[PDB]
């Protein structure tokens, strides 16, 4: 003889009614179709009363007859992302059993799902790196996107996760072929091809950040540009001077220097032996920075015919000054043919070679 | 290009419901992922608080309950799970909603429950109000008062707990209140004198 | 009543600190400051012991050690000093908490007996060449706080004096090693870097050390051009003494009569870099006639770019040409030409 | 080269007491370069309970501590010279207060015995527990008001008959802790 049944769930499952909607759902979105509470709130002679409690900011609206809950978001959005940060809503459907005056609260919990409604945004308008031209293929040359210094995405989980990919730059076609991001979650850039400062000193890398929306179509993307400048590296040695390019090459026309020495004249009368043109070399690296790194140049006689030239000739190692060591009797020595060397003094000689011809002149020439 | 793994469980999209009376060391669920390279996959848990509550088996991704849940303490929380293909670690949060059971009996307030009235106190006089509360959700937290056993002299309103005189008294001639919740399967009751 | 009640004017719990691995018989409490009966409850492991008369508390660690570090991990001991009031018959528990202080009684340990690194010789000074100590692959210390934290320093190696020159650890907390001097594959291929971990004990005298060795192998990089063969080094140099090849050509013979013109020795060049890995990183060689005298040698001579074969293009009238002196180039075909040069002398032979 | 800051607080060396009723300390660090320093706390639970002024290394209680739930923690603090971070743990001991009254177990309490039953007969055992430490968690049993027919052991809560019962005459018929400073009690029927 007991009907305390009105205001009791007509359904099975736990007391709490739990639903999920997408964030920023349209106003009038049905949050709960049918609460399935035993009793009648409507008509001539109702058995129950239904109302909402703890309806913070009135997100939720009820039709008590239909036992249906709706979203009230006229003038607003249900924003899960910062700065609103609405992850969930809880309200209470209060039910009065008019006949016995019992009270039951039906707890509704609405989980607000993340949607991929935000794009990644780069901290800086653009990025700059330098690579020494000697840097091996595989070296990491940029980690500039580390620690929120690259792109970040205000969405949650995969929707805010970021993957970095270098793109084809029509303004610089070879960029996306000289640099790569082998681990895209890091956006650390590694050299893919060997540089030559002689060929190309600046690259314009397009980098495209994308979020990891499960549905590939839903991914948002941003680009930035990373300018990379090559620094000149000690890959080249001296070149003797003067340097006159062989047509269609990067090679100096070989040089044979010229000297002529009167016979039977002393060193003190002749020294220093004038050479034509003046013996001098220069690094083929035109722009080693900083100037401290620039090697010295050592000058030497490498080989000579006849082979007794060490008796007569000395070459200053720093200056290339040639000096006669004793007078030459032309009855014994008509000439010398030497090879000269210029090499860097930094343990990376990369030497250059030139000819030096020396004529001995007869008395009364 | 390596293709990073992704979780495939429905509950990343909606939520995971775990009843508060789930035994400790039981398996709540198993993480499921896909790797396009069919790389081997490693499963974990992320967070100070999460780590304590849950354990994850790395080959399969079976998830185990480490600590007692209480809906009446915390009804719900966010837990971040991870899957890694050994190129990269990929992390995704699940919403976890503790399901209520009727695990709490009602509790009387003001235990010194006593009152004395004149013998002449007429039929229909309200003489006393009992109050008990129950913190479980819905019917499990909705309290009804009755006398155990019933009294010829005194009645108690099942909803409001108001005690009123139903029989005429006579000094020369002349109580256990039972408060119960309304849970369908496992109602819980409490007595006061 | 007044018995088993706390005389001391303070909070109920009695809390003390001792060093881990303290002597057996160590005093944990001098006097609790509690007619009565006294015992110890939840004396798990029988750590504590008590003198009821003095209400004095001792460590029992005979046969064992009180170890705060793994694997024992004893951060504290809680016991209960139970008091019965003999008049009334009440029971009072006085909680005792002994907090165990970490001691620096453990040295860092290296996960390995040895570490190995390779550095390409073209790697620029300032590059990070080693990060193998990252994330518990280096030295770990089972003590707590500073006692367990690690700093890394490179040591003078008497058996390899220039290894501390060439390599350096800017950030001792990381122990990532950084190339400090340019390498040359021709001058040294292997280094022995001695690395020392110390823990960060507050007491300099209590700090503890471990050493490892990091072998570093230099990889040959493409920093040199070809050399013609034959190549006989000029005394006290690494320079091939210059080479003039020779050919001879009969004067009124045709290309098809003579070709290919034999040069002695054969024209051939190889990379001065003998050990570029992998092989696919090895360049090819282009041969060309660069320059020559007389200046109309192109009428007469073609040289095959890959095989260096010499071809006469039309017969030579010795009335008009007695000889040629050309320069041959050999260059890497990989955009780093780094060329070598040789002479080629060609005699025109008289029909007689 | 840069030197790292180190904490200098003595409590890093033994432990830090905070009484359970607190509505705390000041972190002290030295940097040999005299870098300006910033302080914090790390860990999710620690971070929730405690806040640290980054400039002044002042430590703030965020939420009330409870001796009964947890009587010690280990809490990791951090100091930075902006070139990296040093952390050290302090062992934290919670100082108990009498903030609990007893709780009676196994109600309802109710008994009827034969009238003939002797004086001295124990008929019943009352039990109440108190979760505070020492004196504050030690319970005494008395009747309020007392009965001339029944006595209750103060220590043990055994109810005995002290006067013989006669049905003709009458058919049918408090727990405190021993905290020195503020005792707490509960009544039962
Ligand atoms: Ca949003
Ligand atoms: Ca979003
Ligand atoms: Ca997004
Ligand atoms: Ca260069
Ligand atoms: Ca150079
Ligand atoms: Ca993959
Ligand atoms: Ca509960
Ligand atoms: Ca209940
Ligand atoms: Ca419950
Ligand atoms: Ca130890
Ligand atoms: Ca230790
Ligand atoms: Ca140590
Ligand atoms: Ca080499
Ligand atoms: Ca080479
Ligand atoms: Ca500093
Ligand atoms: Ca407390
Ligand atoms: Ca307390
Ligand atoms: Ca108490």
């Amino acid at each position: 003889d007991w009907q305390y049944e009105d205001c009791k769930l007509a359904r099975d499952g736990p007391p709490a009614t739990i639903v999920a909607i997408d964030e920023e759902s349209r106003n009038g979105t049905i949050l709960v179709d049918n609460m399935l509470i035993k009793g009648t709130a409507g008509g001539p002679d109702p058995t129950i009363e239904l109302s909402l409690k703890d309806n913070v900011d009135y997100w939720v609206l009820m039709d008590p007859v239909k036992q249906m809950l709706f979203l009230n978001s006229t003038g607003r959005v249900l924003d899960r992302d910062p700065p609103m940060n609405i992850h969930s809503i809880v309200v209470q459907v209060q039910c009065i059993n008019k006949k016995v005056g019992t009270i039951i609260y039906h707890e509704v919990r609405i989980v607000v799902r993340d949607r991929n409604d935000n794009s990644p945004t780069f901290k800086h308008e653009s990025y700059y790196a330098t690579v020494n031209e000697l840097t091996p293929v595989g070296t990491t040359i940029f980690t500039g996107f580390s620690g929120d210094n690259g792109a970040t995405d205000i969405d949650d989980g995969p929707n805010g996760q970021i993957e970095y990919v270098i793109q084809y730059n029509p303004d610089d076609p070879t960029s996306n072929d000289t640099f790569e991001i082998p681990l895209m979650l890091t956006g650390n850039i590694v050299l893919r091809k060997r540089l030559n400062y002689e060929d190309k000193t600046r690259y314009f890398v397009i980098i495209q950040a994308n979020d990891r929306a499960q549905n590939l179509n839903e991914r948002r993307t941003t680009t930035t540009t990373l300018t990379v400048d090559v620094l000149d590296g000690d890959d080249l040695g001296p070149m003797f001077l003067p340097c006159v390019l062989v047509p269609n090459t990067r090679d100096c026309r070989p040089l044979t220097y010229q000297a002529a020495i009167p016979e039977l004249r002393t060193p003190e009368e002749l020294n220093p032996i004038i050479v034509t043109p003046p013996i001098q070399a220069i690094d083929q690296d035109r722009n080693i920075q900083p100037p401290s790194d620039r090697p010295g140049i050592l000058y030497s006689i490498l080989v000579g015919t006849p082979e007794d030239y060490p008796r007569f000739f000395h070459m200053h190692p720093r200056t290339a000054e040639l000096s006669l060591l004793e007078p030459v009797n032309r009855d014994f020595h008509q000439k010398f043919d030497l090879v000269i060397k210029a090499e860097q003094d930094n343990g990376h000689p990369l030497p250059a070679f030139a000819g030096l011809h020396i004529e001995i002149l007869d008395e009364n020439d | 290009v390596n293709r990073l793994p992704f979780f495939t469980n429905h509950f990343f999209d909606e939520y995971l419901l775990i009843s508060e009376d789930t035994p400790v060391g039981s398996s709540v669920t198993q993480l499921l992922a896909r790797d396009m390279d069919n790389d081997p996959l490693v499963f974990g848990v992320s967070g100070e608080e999460a780590s304590r509550f849950f354990a994850v088996e790395p080959d399969t991704g079976v998830v185990w309950l480490r600590q007692p849940l209480d809906r009446e303490t915390k009804s719900e929380f966010t837990v971040e799970f991870s899957v890694s293909d050994h190129q990269g670690v990929i992390t995704r949060k699940v919403n976890i909603q503790v399901g209520d059971v009727n695990d709490n009996a009602p509790t009387f307030h003001n235990q010194p429950y006593s009152v004395r009235i004149p013998e002449n106190t007429p039929v229909g006089t309200p003489i006393f109000i009992v109050n008990a509360t129950d913190p479980d959700l819905g019917a499990g937290g909705s309290v009804l008062y009755s006398f155990q056993p019933p009294s010829p002299f005194f009645a108690i309103d099942s909803a409001r707990g108001i005690v009123t005189v139903i029989q005429e008294l006579d000094y020369e001639v002349t109580l256990t209140v039972n408060a119960t919740d309304q849970d369908k399967t496992r109602p819980l009751s409490t007595l006061a004198n």
